[PDB]
């Protein structure tokens, strides 16, 4: 709709901070991998569980590469 | 013990104990390690709180 | 959303593959992800910002320790997320030092 | 380090107050800090220094 | 005056030393009181009761001056009339120096030895900060208010005693 574009706008106020402490700690995520994982913390989501995924899928693309 | 510091007095390294220095993100052992002189009392004042965080920076480089 | 196509999602981010030429790191995702989906320990914001201090301290900015206040403060002001703690362990504990990075200009 | 600290001994031994081992300690680790690199002005200077460091421990291997 | 010394003679959280320049001002008027004696018994005389419209004209200068003071602001409206070079005037004002000089004083015997403040009005130049004894009272926990300063003191004087 329209409000619901400008929710659209609220969280895209967020995503580019979030962009900004990813820059500062030097990470491996982009803009684009951070919206799956902000929709996955709305669900509720262990940091545990997600580093240790993260650390295997990046040695797909160089196992398949 | 087993090298010549031993004659200061008791009381001075008793107050010394071993604080861990600021965390890296999994790089060496020599970022973490730290000493800490405790200091609490009348002389929490004399000896300033705010003074010792940046003599422990000193100390680091 | 729905919690399986969410995963599959992220495969497809991180490896520039096909869906249906993947499907073994889909099946360890699950491994991990399953029963164990909510957090195992409780959340707390107030260790991992004084993580990302005793980061930016060892590199001797103290102007970059302030300025990550003033993002964590942006944070809690948009509001549109209720595990402001998830992310940034996440952003912490795939952390490296950089000894650089000079571009924050932040909002 | 010698400089500063022989300075910091006479001026508590001299003061007859509590606050001038509070201005003397204040000074001793203004000139401290700013002798040595960790000061704001001098972070360029010590992060040319690091571009040194890293250097040594490369010899290492 | 009459009005201004009943009020703050009943109003205690002007502090004990609005009270004590009350106490002065009844000693004051306690002498007026001699004259109209004589007076009632002598009963144009423009004389005898001119001399008083120089003392009055003095006292009601002073009493309106005087308010909206207390504590060490207080000590300096008193302090307002020792800039004077009439020994009349001066002597008027001496024995009212005295008696409100005291409670400050008598504050600064427990703050040059042993004591520490304890008074329901503010009278005095520390204005301390409660609960700040964890081990950081040799940091500031007694604030300098300036406004309590008497001005018989100096900054020079007002800082030593701290």
């Amino acid at each position: 709709a329209a409000a619901a574009a400008a929710n659209l706008n609220a969280v895209r106020e967020t995503m580019d901070v979030l962009l900004e402490i990813s820059r500062i700690l030097n990470t491996g995520l982009d803009m684009e991998t951070l919206s799956i994982c902000v929709r996955l913390c709305e669900q509720g989501i262990n940091p545990e569980a997600l580093s240790s995924v993260i650390k295997e899928l990046r040695k797909a693309t160089e196992a398949l590469k | 013990r087993a090298t010549n510091a031993q004659f200061d007095s008791p009381e001075i390294l008793r107050r010394l104990d071993v604080r861990l220095l600021e965390v890296s993100p999994g790089d060496t052992g020599w970022d973490v390690f730290s000493l800490d002189y405790h200091v609490d009392g009348p002389i929490a004042t004399v000896f300033t709180r705010e003074c010792m965080s940046h003599y422990l920076r000193v100390f680091n480089f | 959303k729905s919690p399986n196509v969410l995963l599959q999602n992220l495969c497809c981010r991180i490896l520039g593959r096909s869906e249906a030429d993947v499907a073994q790191q889909f099946q360890y995702a699950v491994r991990v992800i399953g029963s164990n989906f909510a957090p195992t320990v409780e959340r707390d914001e107030f260790l991992v910002a004084e993580k990302i201090k005793k980061e930016l301290i060892r590199q001797r900015r103290e102007a970059d320790a302030a300025l990550f206040s003033e993002l964590h403060r942006k944070l809690h002001s948009q509001g549109v997320l209720k595990n402001k703690w998830s992310i940034l362990y996440l952003l912490l504990s795939l952390s490296e030092d950089p000894r650089r990075q000079p571009s924050k200009v932040s909002s | 380090l010698e400089c500063s600290w022989d300075e910091l001994w006479n001026k508590v031994q001299q003061a007859q107050d509590l606050d001038h081992i509070i201005a003397a300690h204040e000074v001793f680790l203004d000139t401290i800090i700013s002798r040595c690199l960790l000061d704001s002005d001098s972070r360029a200077l010590l992060n040319q220094l690091r571009a040194v460091f890293d250097q040594i421990i490369e010899l290492q291997n | 005056i009459r009005r201004y010394t009943d009020q703050r003679s009943l109003d205690r959280s002007f502090g004990l030393v609005g009270q004590s320049f009350c106490a002065a001002l009844h000693q004051e008027l306690r002498e007026y009181y001699r004259l109209l004696s004589v007076l009632h018994s002598q009963l144009r005389l423009l004389v005898w009761t001119y001399d008083p419209k120089i003392r009055l004209k003095t006292l009601a200068a002073l009493v309106d001056h005087c308010q909206g003071r207390k504590g060490g602001e207080l000590a300096s409206a008193v302090h307002a009339y020792t800039k004077t070079g009439d020994p009349y005037m001066r002597s008027l004002v001496q024995h009212i120096l005295s008696l409100v000089s005291h409670p400050v004083l008598s504050f600064l015997y427990r703050w040059i030895y042993d004591g520490e403040l304890e008074d329901t009005y503010h009278e005095f130049f520390v204005a301390s900060d409660p609960t700040v004894k964890t081990d950081r009272l040799w940091h500031d926990k007694y604030t300098l208010r300036k406004s309590m300063i008497p001005s018989f003191m100096t900054m020079d004087q007002s800082r030593k005693v701290l």
